[PDB]
RNA sequence: AGCCGGUAGCGGGCGUGGAUCCCUGGAUGUCCGAAUGGGGGAACCCGGCCGGCGGGAACGCCGGUCACCGCGCGCGCGGGGGGAACCUGGGGAACUGAAACAUCUCAGUACCCAGAGGAGAGGAAAGAGAAAUCGACUCCCUGAGUAGCGGCGAGCGA
RNA sequence: UGGUUCGUGGAGCCAUGGGGGAAUCUGGGCGGACCACCGCCUAAGGCUAAGUACUCCGGGUGACCGAUAGCGCACCAGUAC
RNA sequence: GUAGGGAAACCGAGUCCGAACAGGGCGCAGCGGCCGCAAAGUCCGCGGCCGUGGACCCGAAACCGGGCGAGCUAGCCCUGGCCAGGGUGAAGCUGGGGUGAGACCCAGUGGAGGCCCGAACCGGUGGGGGAUGCAAACCCCUCGGAUGAGCUGGGGCUAGGAGUGAAAAGCUAACCGAGCCCGGAGAUAGCUGGUUCUCCCCGAAAUGACUUUAGGGUCAGCCUCAGGCG
RNA sequence: CGUAGGGUUAGGCGGGACCUAAGGUGAAGCCGAAAGGCGUAGCCGAAGGGCAGCCGGUUAAUAUUCCGGCCCUUCCCGCAG
RNA sequence: UGGUGUUGGCUCUUGGUCGCGCCUGCGUAGGAUAGGUGGGAGCCUGUGAACCCCCGCCUCCGGGUGGGGGGGAGGCGCCGGUGAAAUACCACCCUGGCGCGGCUGGGGGCCUAACCCUCGGAUGGGGGGACAGCGCUUGGCGGGCAGUUUGACUGGGGCGGU
RNA sequence: GGGCCUGACUGCGAGGCCUGCAAGCCGAGCAGGGGCGAAAGCCGGGCCUAGUGAACCGGUGGUCCCGUGUGGAAGGGCCAU
RNA sequence: UGGGAGAGGGUGGUGGAAUUCCCGGAGUAGCGGUGAAAUGCGCAGAUACCGGGAGGAACGCCGAUGGCGAAGGCAGCCAC
RNA sequence: GCCCGGAUAGCUCAGGGUAGAGCAGGGGAUUGAAAAUCCCCGUGUCCUUGGUUCGAUUCCGAGUCCGGGCACCA
């Protein structure tokens, strides 16, 4: 008997995946106890109608990653800090190297999905990672000058 | 056993022919009625519960239309059926067919 | 043109202003009975609700309504029981015959049950069966006691 | 296991209680085991007058009876008993 | 009906067996002068007899189906009722004796029991009567039980291969080794009985063979009628 | 016996408008080819439980029923506590 | 009473066939433990050789051997002695014997969730438990019941005889 | 008693015996191919009369006769047992 | 009055050895028995060996030429 | 009719390279005996026939004979 596990199961296979089994198993057990259901037609295109949106909002989501990704690394953020020859008398944040893309090339980006784990104290060139969904890192060169 | 509810099986009338010798087939003068009577067979009846609309429904139903069952079962999930009797749920699944 | 049933009589009435009588429709239609408010040893008994009658609250009577089950979204519609035979379906004997008897016969008959209706069944080929053919089903004639079936017996029979 | 002429027979066909269990025309059933070839037909939903049967009832007609006959009953009979 | 032979394929006045031109089995061909009469054959009518039907009529004991019965009787269930009077005198209890204490003994009280005697009530032992009865089981005398496994009223339950039975195959509505009614049904009866006007002609048999046959049959024998032969 | 006329009087007697027993029936539920067979509650079911009337007189014929005397029950409504 | 349905989960241990891997095979004469026939003057070892030690081992107890730590230029054939059958390597196979894999079939232990029983509590708890029960099918026991059969002749019938 | 042999034949059969039927019995002669005999001829078991069992159902070896649209096959038929 | 020894008797309890039988494991061709044997038992797996279990009866050593009782008679150990 | 077996010394039985074993029979030891016991001794076409092998109890084939076991009988 075919049926669609609806949870990973122990020597059975992965959640929507399709797999045989006796029918005691399925009828008196899986079934009753919401761990899997019959591989009929009707609900089996349903797997077919679901694999294929999730195929979709992912890819999607691939690709809201990579019209900020060349829009990002395709320029530069100039910080006006006030320093003396090095080091700043403040500092530059995630949340400020956030405000200020909002207000150059004014793309929203958010400040935590950016790797600055110490705020920048320090003048110069700096080349910064960001994430807006794993696989599609982004690089941004960020200049803090006075 | 009466009366498979889902396909209408239900018990028959056969005959238990009782034959003695040997088949013309394997070389023997051919075979003879010692007993001819009547008998019945049974559906293979049997119980199924299921839970629709949180509530139990039993089934007497033969082996051979088991899954039968549980696809009224699925079917069953358009009509909304909360609120009624084990008794209405039953008959609801039954129009089905 | 007579009439008030068979039915005369006592004692009283009616009819050409059309009676009696015959035909159609209608009204009335106690109680029991599927019997159905409930009960019950059928034709009796006992109630609820609304309205009425009496002096009427107790008590009683009158009218209306109140069983179960099925189907449709408490409301409707439908069912129930009967019918000489006939019909279909579900069950289904034995005597007898085989000059004994068991397979076989009687016979899917008698009979029980369910259902139907003025009929019922069947019915528009997943047919026939050899015609390179036919063209739903039913019923009669014939094919034919043929083909066959059969303790290859008694018989059975397309 | 039943049905058919078919009583296990070379036993198909039609039906179906039990088990196993497809396909959508390049699909499937049948032509008496089976196979080939050649044909026939499209299963697993339903309905459908008429021609057929019967006689509680009405009328018509008898080389039918005529009161021990003809219905059990010509008559107050499914009665008396 | 007009063709038959062969298991058949098949052949055909022939065919089958056979190697056969062998032998054999089963088959094949009107009367008078083209007209007439007659005829195969066939159709209808009539009569005899046979087959199938209940098949000449009446008659079982039985078998099967579906119903009707426990107002009789048998058991059980529920609820009530009845058993004069007299007799015997268990246990226990009381007191007395007894003993170390006891057992135990004695008296009194007591009122037990499928105890005793005997009516009602339930029976039915022996004899007599009755015997087309008063009566399809009764009457007289006698005799058993009579607090019990007792008897009895009312309301109920169990039935036909079934009930119920302190058991007799008893009883289940006056005949129970399988109830009663209607139906199958006109069961079947190789048996028994019965079978209806007249006249005329002829006229048997009671043996053989075979027979789950022997008092029943099939064939032959013997009777009769029609046609033919002579 | 035949014909005709007359005769049976109840809140308290008996039964019902009260109860339940065996049993029977039976919402729920269970089972059986059909017919039907079961089944807790409930309902039905009495000669058991429960419940208020005694004596006398009167008719040709009824009487705890009519009448006489002396008593009692339930239901309704009202007043008082 | 076997099979099968209703009928499930996890294990353990088995057996049967089929596929591949590896061995086992000792009468006699002989180098020793020679499976059968065939190929065949060369196979090998740095892609580790003769001795050591762990063993699965199978040992007819003499030997066979696989992988292990040894191990750092060596083995054994054609040669041949007696063989019915030469020895090395390769190969199809025979009698066996595991090792794995395939389908299978059997037993055992457990589990719970079908089914069954139970609990004033019931989409739940406890118990039994894939057994029991019930369907289809197999074979058996089976006067408890059913339908029947149980011959004729005969100095009556039976018995005897035939 | 001995030699050679398998006629303990195949295909038929005039005509009879016996006789209710069905059976049982005897049988010359013709053909094929034989055995023995120089030949006439004999030979279709045994001096003779007992030593046996109808039919149905089925086995076997042949035959190639039927073969359920057709060609085969299943299965029958026929001859022998 | 104070003391003693004792299987004196009765009730209840409870301790180990052994035998038998039952289960589990391990193991194979005999075991048993006698004067010698035979019956018996054992490959359907005995005997012999190990673990578990059940149950009855009797109390080894101490123990003696001992002790106690009127006699019959009284023996594991404990309490009464 | 069909399947499985057997056949080995007087008797019951064991088994590619042997012909075994026990019990019956014989002598010897032993004893009141009868046994038990103990030593030795014999007793084969391994049913027949044809083939495998270098060879046959063995393997195969075929027969005869006797066991079993299943089924059928018009
Ligand atoms: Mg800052
Ligand atoms: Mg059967
Ligand atoms: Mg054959
Ligand atoms: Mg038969
Ligand atoms: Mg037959
Ligand atoms: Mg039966
Ligand atoms: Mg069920
Ligand atoms: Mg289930
Ligand atoms: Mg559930
Ligand atoms: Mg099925
Ligand atoms: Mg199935
Ligand atoms: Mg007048
Ligand atoms: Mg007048
Ligand atoms: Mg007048
Ligand atoms: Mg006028
Ligand atoms: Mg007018
Ligand atoms: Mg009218
Ligand atoms: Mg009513
Ligand atoms: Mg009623
Ligand atoms: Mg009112
Ligand atoms: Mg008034
Ligand atoms: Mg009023
Ligand atoms: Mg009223
Ligand atoms: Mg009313
Ligand atoms: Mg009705
Ligand atoms: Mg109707
Ligand atoms: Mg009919
Ligand atoms: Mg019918
Ligand atoms: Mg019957
Ligand atoms: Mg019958
Ligand atoms: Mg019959
Ligand atoms: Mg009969
Ligand atoms: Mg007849
Ligand atoms: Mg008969
Ligand atoms: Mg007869
Ligand atoms: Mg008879
Ligand atoms: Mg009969
Ligand atoms: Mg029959
Ligand atoms: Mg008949
Ligand atoms: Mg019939
Ligand atoms: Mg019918
Ligand atoms: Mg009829
Ligand atoms: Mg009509
Ligand atoms: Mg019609
Ligand atoms: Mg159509
Ligand atoms: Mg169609
Ligand atoms: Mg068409
Ligand atoms: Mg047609
Ligand atoms: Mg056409
Ligand atoms: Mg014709
Ligand atoms: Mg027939
Ligand atoms: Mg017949
Ligand atoms: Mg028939
Ligand atoms: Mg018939
Ligand atoms: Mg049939
Ligand atoms: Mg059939
Ligand atoms: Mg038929
Ligand atoms: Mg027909
Ligand atoms: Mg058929
Ligand atoms: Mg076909
Ligand atoms: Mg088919
Ligand atoms: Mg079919
Ligand atoms: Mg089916
Ligand atoms: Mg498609
Ligand atoms: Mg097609
Ligand atoms: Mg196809
Ligand atoms: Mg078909
Ligand atoms: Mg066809
Ligand atoms: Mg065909
Ligand atoms: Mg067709
Ligand atoms: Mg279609
Ligand atoms: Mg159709
Ligand atoms: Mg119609
Ligand atoms: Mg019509
Ligand atoms: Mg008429
Ligand atoms: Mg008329
Ligand atoms: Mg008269
Ligand atoms: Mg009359
Ligand atoms: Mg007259
Ligand atoms: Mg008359
Ligand atoms: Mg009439
Ligand atoms: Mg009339
Ligand atoms: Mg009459
Ligand atoms: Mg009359
Ligand atoms: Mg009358
Ligand atoms: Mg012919
Ligand atoms: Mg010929
Ligand atoms: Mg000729
Ligand atoms: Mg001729
Ligand atoms: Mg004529
Ligand atoms: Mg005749
Ligand atoms: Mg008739
Ligand atoms: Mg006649
Ligand atoms: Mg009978
Ligand atoms: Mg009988
Ligand atoms: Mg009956
Ligand atoms: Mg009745
Ligand atoms: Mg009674
Ligand atoms: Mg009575
Ligand atoms: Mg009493
Ligand atoms: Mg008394
Ligand atoms: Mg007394
Ligand atoms: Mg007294
Ligand atoms: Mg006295
Ligand atoms: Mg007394
Ligand atoms: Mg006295
Ligand atoms: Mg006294
Ligand atoms: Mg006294
Ligand atoms: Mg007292
Ligand atoms: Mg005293
Ligand atoms: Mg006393
Ligand atoms: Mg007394
Ligand atoms: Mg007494
Ligand atoms: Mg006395
Ligand atoms: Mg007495
Ligand atoms: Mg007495
Ligand atoms: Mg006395
Ligand atoms: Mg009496
Ligand atoms: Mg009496
Ligand atoms: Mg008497
Ligand atoms: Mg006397
Ligand atoms: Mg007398
Ligand atoms: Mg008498
Ligand atoms: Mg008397
Ligand atoms: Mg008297
Ligand atoms: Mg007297
Ligand atoms: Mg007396
Ligand atoms: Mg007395
Ligand atoms: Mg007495
Ligand atoms: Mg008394
Ligand atoms: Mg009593
Ligand atoms: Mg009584
Ligand atoms: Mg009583
Ligand atoms: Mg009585
Ligand atoms: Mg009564
Ligand atoms: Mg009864
Ligand atoms: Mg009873
Ligand atoms: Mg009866
Ligand atoms: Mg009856
Ligand atoms: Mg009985
Ligand atoms: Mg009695
Ligand atoms: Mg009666
Ligand atoms: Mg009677
Ligand atoms: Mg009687
Ligand atoms: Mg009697
Ligand atoms: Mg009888
Ligand atoms: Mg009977
Ligand atoms: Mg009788
Ligand atoms: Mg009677
Ligand atoms: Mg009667
Ligand atoms: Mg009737
Ligand atoms: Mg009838
Ligand atoms: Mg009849
Ligand atoms: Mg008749
Ligand atoms: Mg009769
Ligand atoms: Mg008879
Ligand atoms: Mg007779
Ligand atoms: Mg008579
Ligand atoms: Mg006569
Ligand atoms: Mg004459
Ligand atoms: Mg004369
Ligand atoms: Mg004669
Ligand atoms: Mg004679
Ligand atoms: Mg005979
Ligand atoms: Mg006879
Ligand atoms: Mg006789
Ligand atoms: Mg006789
Ligand atoms: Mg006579
Ligand atoms: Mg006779
Ligand atoms: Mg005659
Ligand atoms: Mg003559
Ligand atoms: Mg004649
Ligand atoms: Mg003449
Ligand atoms: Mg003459
Ligand atoms: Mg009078
Ligand atoms: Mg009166
Ligand atoms: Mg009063
Ligand atoms: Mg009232
Ligand atoms: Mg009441
Ligand atoms: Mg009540
Ligand atoms: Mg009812
Ligand atoms: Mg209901
Ligand atoms: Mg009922
Ligand atoms: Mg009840
Ligand atoms: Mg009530
Ligand atoms: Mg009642
Ligand atoms: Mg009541
Ligand atoms: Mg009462
Ligand atoms: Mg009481
Ligand atoms: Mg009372
Ligand atoms: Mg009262
Ligand atoms: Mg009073
Ligand atoms: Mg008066
Ligand atoms: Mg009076
Ligand atoms: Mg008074
Ligand atoms: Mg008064
Ligand atoms: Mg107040
Ligand atoms: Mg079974
Ligand atoms: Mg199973
Ligand atoms: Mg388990
Ligand atoms: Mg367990
Ligand atoms: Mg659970
Ligand atoms: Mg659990
Ligand atoms: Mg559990
Ligand atoms: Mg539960
Ligand atoms: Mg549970
Ligand atoms: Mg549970
Ligand atoms: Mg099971
Ligand atoms: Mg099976
Ligand atoms: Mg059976
Ligand atoms: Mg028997
Ligand atoms: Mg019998
Ligand atoms: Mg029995
Ligand atoms: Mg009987
Ligand atoms: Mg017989
Ligand atoms: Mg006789
Ligand atoms: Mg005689
Ligand atoms: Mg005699
Ligand atoms: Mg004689
Ligand atoms: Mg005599
Ligand atoms: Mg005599
Ligand atoms: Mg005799
Ligand atoms: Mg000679
Ligand atoms: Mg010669
Ligand atoms: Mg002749
Ligand atoms: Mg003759
Ligand atoms: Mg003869
Ligand atoms: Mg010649
Ligand atoms: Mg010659
Ligand atoms: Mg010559
Ligand atoms: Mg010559
Ligand atoms: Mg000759
Ligand atoms: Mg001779
Ligand atoms: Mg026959
Ligand atoms: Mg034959
Ligand atoms: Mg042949
Ligand atoms: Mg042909
Ligand atoms: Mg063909
Ligand atoms: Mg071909
Ligand atoms: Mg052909
Ligand atoms: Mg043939
Ligand atoms: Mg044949
Ligand atoms: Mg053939
Ligand atoms: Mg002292
Ligand atoms: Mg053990
Ligand atoms: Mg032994
Ligand atoms: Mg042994
Ligand atoms: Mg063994
Ligand atoms: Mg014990
Ligand atoms: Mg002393
Ligand atoms: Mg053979």
């Amino acid at each position: 008997m075919k049926v669609i596990l609806l949870e990973p199961l122990e020597n059975l296979g992965d959640v929507g995946q399709v797999v045989d089994v006796k029918p005691g198993y399925a009828r008196n057990y899986l079934l009753p106890r919401g761990l899997a259901v019959l591989a009929t037609e009707s609900n089996l295109k349903a797997l077919e109608a679901r694999i294929r949106a999730q195929a979709k909002r992912l890819a999607e989501r691939k690709a809201e990653a990579e019209r900020l990704k060349e829009i990002l690394e395709n320029l530069t953020l100039t910080i006006p800090v006030r320093a003396g020859e090095t080091k700043i008398y403040g500092s530059v944040t995630a949340k400020d190297i956030a405000e200020a893309l909002s207000r150059q090339h004014g793309v929203t980006i958010d400040p935590k999905r950016l790797a600055l784990e110490k705020p920048i104290k320090e003048l110069g060139e700096y080349v910064l990672t960001y994430k807006p969904h794993p696989e599609v890192p982004i690089q941004l060169k960020v200049s803090v000058v006075a | 056993s009466k009366v498979c509810e889902i396909s209408g099986k239900r018990p028959i009338v056969a005959n238990s022919i009782q034959r003695r010798g040997k088949a013309k087939r394997e070389g023997g003068v051919g075979k003879k009625t010692t007993g001819i009577s009547k008998r019945r067979q049974y559906p293979n009846l049997q119980k199924v519960r299921v839970r629709v609309a949180g509530q139990e429904i039993t089934f007497r139903v033969a082996a051979s239309h088991i899954p039968k069952v549980y696809e009224l079962v699925e079917r069953a999930k358009g009509l909304k059926l909360e609120g009624l009797s084990p008794k209405e749920i039953k008959k609801e699944l039954l129009k089905l067919l």
